[PDB]
């Protein structure tokens, strides 16, 4: 039966985040972890780890070939073939890198609400108990993400012939992250409680 | 700021016009809001200096 | 001038009526100490501002301070938002910190670089560098 | 002391921006993403890999995949497969 | 713009303007040395006019 949120306690425990009455030279020591576009760059490398590791040798041992046999003709063995590796390596690291890159950008920040994070890290460090919101979601919801999961192709084929077949194979983890992260809020409302 | 169905609309010349949300106020308890923003922060002593 | 300004703030004095001649005075002579809380609210802003948006400083020795510039953070938090819902999405690269204290004539070069044009320079160098080697055996 | 925040400090003690740890993005930002977002498939990135570029953040991640070393083994495999022509 | 800009372009259009700036003027003299110091001014001489 015990009030917890509005109440003469934790109303004023909430104004004094911001500078409605007292303020130090330090209340934006909180604002260093209030700010958003940290969790992005956070699930970027928690996806970017799980999307290099779903692909074997066979399909990128092929396009060495198909990569060698399409204009060069080896004239040393091993001079112009291991220098033609070197530079490889890092034409196929940069193409892979502007192909991933097209293939982020464009999802993050269609997405990603900002401030459902400093929402968030503004009652973490203030009450511990965060409430949170759901959505039913009509087909009209999901419609967008299933047409722009076919709008992160053509961001993707132009650079590089297997960030395709990359975001092909891992097609699994987008439609994973596009159906829970936008699905859920942390409640700004007027008249909510905890109890 | 509606309060039915809550939303964030913009008015123009009689006109609804497009805005976006970056740093969405604190909507709470009745007929206030708060805002996140960094100025809102210091608003009362800059207000204080003068 | 010194006449005028004598003349200028008259001598006027202060007086009300009271019906006895009981009068026990003193003197408040008084300033605020506005600077010293000026450099407060200075290194405030300055301590605000490098913590939302973390903006990157260029200290040299003897600790002087030179001109700030943003990170690669802020560059994300508040240009990339103007980006990606006020201007065309999904094909422009953010820029790296230190490319863009660089010049503007010289990050076609850093881009240049960062392409594969630079490796395809290097690839044309070789690969007709090699047909070239094996002309002398 | 709560989320211990990194600082970065110069040459004659000069404070710089300030950056989150290793320890505070498993502790405030993870439980965020394992029991508000989708659940147990994201790994903590490091802490200077948080100051680095969001570009070159999945260059930093190629080199921890397995790409660089399908790479070095194609280049040595291919590279080894042209020695023994030779001889 | 730039870095899409550098990016949709393959080999056989540059690799062309090789052989033809190539021929236009110079003769080859040595394939292991005149080549390579040819090739290596070639490369700044078209970074820097694109």
């Amino acid at each position: 039966v015990i009030d917890i949120f509005p109440t003469g306690q934790t109303m004023s425990f909430l104004r004094l985040l911001h500078g409605f009455l007292g303020t130090c030279r330090g209340q934006s020591m909180h604002q260093v972890l209030r700010d958003p576009c940290v969790l992005r760059k956070q699930l970027l490398y928690g996806v970017c780890k799980t999307l290099f590791d779903t692909i074997t040798v066979r399909r990128v041992a092929e396009e060495w070939k198909l990569h060698a046999a399409l204009f060069p003709y080896r004239a040393l063995d091993e001079e112009d073939l291991e220098q033609y590796l070197l530079v490889w390596s890092a034409s196929l690291r940069q193409s892979v890198q502007t192909g991933v890159l097209g293939a982020l950008r464009d999802i993050l920040y269609q997405y990603a609400d900002n401030d459902d994070y400093g929402l968030y890290v503004d009652w973490c460090v203030t009450v511990g108990l965060v409430p949170l919101l759901d959505v039913k979601t009509k087909p009209s919801e999901a419609a967008e993400r299933a047409q722009f999961v076919r709008a992160a192709v053509q961001r993707a084929t132009e650079t590089h012939p297997l960030a395709q077949d990359l975001l092909q194979a891992n097609l699994a983890l987008l439609l994973q992250v596009a159906e829970r992260l936008g699905a859920v809020r942390v409640a700004n409302a007027p008249e909510v409680r905890v109890f | 700021k509606k309060v039915r169905s809550e939303r964030l609309e913009a008015q123009l010349r009689g006109k609804h016009i497009r805005l976006y949300v970056a740093a969405e106020p604190l909507a709470y308890e009745r007929d206030k809001l708060l805002f996140t923003t960094p100025v809102a922060h210091l608003h009362e002593e800059i207000l204080r200096y003068d | 001038a010194v006449r005028k300004a004598r003349d200028a703030a008259p001598f006027r004095p202060l007086a009300v009526e009271d019906n006895r001649l009981v009068a026990n005075s003193f003197f408040s002579q008084f300033v605020p100490g506005t600077e010293s809380l000026e450099r407060f609210l200075t290194q405030l802003w300055e301590n605000e501002y490098f913590r939302t948006f973390r903006l990157r400083r260029l200290v040299t020795h003897q600790g002087a301070e030179e001109a700030i510039v943003y990170s690669n953070y802020t560059v994300e938090r508040v240009t990339l938002p103007y980006l990606c819902h006020i201007l065309a999405l999904g094909t422009l690269d953010p820029v790296p910190e230190a490319y863009l204290q660089l010049s503007f004539g010289e990050i076609v070069a850093a881009a240049y670089d960062d392409s594969k044009f630079c490796r395809y320079v290097e690839l044309i160098c070789s690969r007709e560098k090699a047909r070239r080697r094996q002309m002398s055996r």
